């Protein structure tokens, strides 16, 4: 199937119609995803299959037909943009200056950036245009608000 | 069974909307991957 790098829908035809359960980025033949997204489970790409290659609840992170590719990291001071891709709509850039997930074991970046649960995968990029992280694992704050850390793998 | 379907290039776009705050928070992160604020 088609391995070109960008961004793609993650679909099911499970439930009513075709429905969008979340978003990955295809990068030197890798498709890297959140692991809530799939669950782990064989993807479909056109008519090949794409297997299950390393994944980490933790972390929710999962990648496809190799190990993690993205390595880049925000630099903690430049905005960034999330190339959201939300269900029946077309990829779109949000710019933002990201906050920050202060944590036992270090500091995070995080987007305040709403977008439906079909959104979860979307890359966060850096203005050189590497992706820095995926969006969709964060915390729902009081104003009602959503925060997504920048969810970043390591490439070994 | 999930399928992926191409929705782009992956690009910066030069004049981009631009929206949110930068908010610091202190969060945990349990062994589920599931991240909370703690206070
Ligand atoms: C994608 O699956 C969504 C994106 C956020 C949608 N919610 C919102 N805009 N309020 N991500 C999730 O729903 C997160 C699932 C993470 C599971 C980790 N084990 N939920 C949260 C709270 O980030």
């Amino acid at each position: 199937g088609e391995t070109t790098d960008g961004v793609y829908r993650v679909m099911t035809r499970r439930l009513l119609g075709s429905t969008q359960v979340g978003v990955g980025v295809m990068q030197e033949g890798v498709f890297h995803t959140m692991w809530h997204v799939t669950k782990g489970a064989a993807l479909r790409s056109g008519e090949g299959r794409l297997d299950p290659y390393w994944g980490d609840v933790k972390q929710d992170l999962v990648s496809y037909c190799g190990p993690w590719k993205l390595d880049a990291a925000w630099d903690g001071l430049s905005e960034v943009q999330l190339l959201a891709v939300p269900p029946g709509e077309r990829a779109k850039n949000i710019q933002t200056l990201p906050g920050i997930f202060k944590t036992k074991d270090g500091d995070i970046g995080a987007v305040a950036l709403d977008y439906p649960a079909g959104t979860s995968g979307s890359p966060i990029l850096d203005k050189s245009g590497r992706v820095i992280g995926l969006y969709g694992n964060g915390v729902v704050i009081k104003n009602g608000s959503y925060v997504s850390a920048i969810t970043q793998g390591k490439r070994e | 069974d999930m399928y992926i379907e191409r929705a782009g290039d992956i690009t910066w776009e030069k004049d981009a909307e631009v929206t949110g705050n930068s908010p610091r928070l202190d969060v945990a992160l349990d062994e589920s991957g599931d991240f909370s604020l703690v206070e």
